[PDB]
């Protein structure tokens, strides 16, 4: 099989600079590598075959280059609207292959995170569960590590963290995180916090409150 | 224009079978190869499998070759894909596609995707929850509530709040699998001096179980 290393997986570029999205192949192809741009909500859409050809409808400012085992996508300059899953693929031998991806984001200003924390709402606990739940809204860069604490003491089992993708408004990213209890157990602690640890502080940024 | 439109997708337990549907038109449909191309949750793009024009020269990738079975009904303008013997690991967003570009040849053309889940998880409406700052949230100018979505399967849910109304300042995060159901939440910020007097209530919709709740965001 034809096996397509795609680099980088994560991708960030500030608009106005160039993007450049390797593809190498574990063997030979005779410009039979394409290009795929999946954007958000949607399917893959071919933007460039052969190598080099530029599909209906893509700008210019996507390039693609390469041969033998060495490929290249460019974009040059990015735009706010170039954010998207990018694709290399092989159509030259069974089986047709794809490199894993790799997703482009618009690199910004960093961003310090915005904590809100929530108790679980009455009616979750009148069911038996108690959900705790940190939002963590508008920052960058992506990296960020949050802890959950418990009348000071860190706890781990029960933890759900998620990460939207770059927010096309503000090139910023949020996630959440979530801590999952039972009633039975919240009732017993007094004190819960999240804390998270991101570029923007020296310090770790908490949040917290005392159940009541 | 070339249009491919998609549908079958489902639940399916393990070991079952589903059979997915792709419909051509504004092209002659006998004259090209097709496509079943597949993308997991996490991820990437892989192809499944190819037939030729006439249904003569079929090819399967490894992992599905002897479960799975690609055909189409030329007259009708259908493109099948035959699923058996299902893994979790065939869980996945299942495009079609057409092989055109002639000289050359690529994937030109993409259906929009329809989504196959295998578990043995059965389908279940979420619990929604208001989230509901501090016991009310004095000052800040902005203030930032939310919803919370749990135990709820398979994927997806769809989040609004305020009906679509409220649209700028939503984040809804991406499921989440614990103890073999989903969850997520999402956020909203509004005017501090318009809350609670003008209301705010997510909207909920999973379609797998045709539910829907609202959840208005009440102070405490």
């Amino acid at each position: 099989n034809i096996v397509m290393t795609q680099s980088p997986k994560s991708m960030s570029m500030s608009v106005g600079e160039r993007v450049t999205l390797t593809c190498k192949a574990s063997e030979n192809v005779v410009t039979y590598v394409s290009w795929y741009q999946q954007k958000p909500e949607q399917s893959p859409k071919l933007l460039i075959y052969g190598a080099s050809n530029r599909y209906t409808g893509v700008p210019d400012r996507f390039t693609g280059s390469g041969s033998a085992t060495d490929f290249t996508l460019t974009i040059s300059s990015v735009q706010a609207e170039d954010l998207a899953d990018y694709h290399c693929g092989q159509g030259y031998s069974y089986p047709y292959t794809f490199g894993g991806g790799t997703k482009l984001e618009i690199k910004r200003a960093d961003a310090a995170p915005t904590v809100s924390i929530f108790p679980p709402s009455s009616e979750q606990l009148t069911s038996g569960g108690a959900s705790v739940v940190c939002f963590l809204n508008n920052f960058y860069p992506k990296d960020i590590n949050v802890k959950w604490k418990i009348d000071g003491s860190e706890r781990q089992n029960g933890v759900l963290n998620s990460w939207t993708d770059q927010d096309s408004k503000d090139s910023t990213y949020s996630m959440s995180s979530t801590l999952t209890l039972t009633k039975d157990e919240y009732e017993r602690h007094n004190s819960y916090t999240c804390e998270a640890t991101h570029k923007t502080s020296t310090s770790p940024i908490v949040k917290s409150f005392n159940r009541n | 224009d070339v249009q491919l439109v998609e549908s079958g997708g489902g639940l399916v337990q393990p070991g079952g079978s589903r059979k997915l549907s792709c419909a051509a038109s504004g092209f002659t449909f006998s004259s090209f190869g097709m496509h079943w191309v597949r993308q997991a949750p996490e991820k990437g793009l892989e192809w499944v499998a190819y037939i030729s024009s006439g249904s003569s020269t079929l090819h399967y990738a490894d992992t599905v070759k002897g479960r799975f079975t690609i055909s189409r009904d030329n007259p009708k303008n259908t493109l099948f894909l035959q699923m058996t013997s299902l893994r979790s690991e065939d869980t996945a967003m299942y495009y079609c596609a057409r092989w055109g570009n002639y000289p050359h040849y690529a994937m030109d053309y993409w259906g929009q995707g329809t989504s196959v889940t295998v578990s043995s998880a059965k389908t279940t409406a979420p619990s929604v929850y208001p989230l509901a700052p501090v016991c009310d949230g004095t000052t800040g100018s902005s203030v930032t509530l939310g919803c919370l979505v749990k135990g709820y399967f398979p994927e997806p849910v769809t989040l609004t709040w305020n009906s679509g109304s409220l649209s700028s300042g939503v984040h809804t995060f991406p499921a989440v699998l614990q103890s073999d159901l989903y969850t997520l939440s999402s956020s909203v910020t509004v005017t501090s001096s318009t809350w609670p007097s003008q209301s705010i209530t997510c909207n909920v919709a999973h379609p797998a179980s045709s539910t829907k709740v609202d959840k208005k965001i009440e102070p405490r």
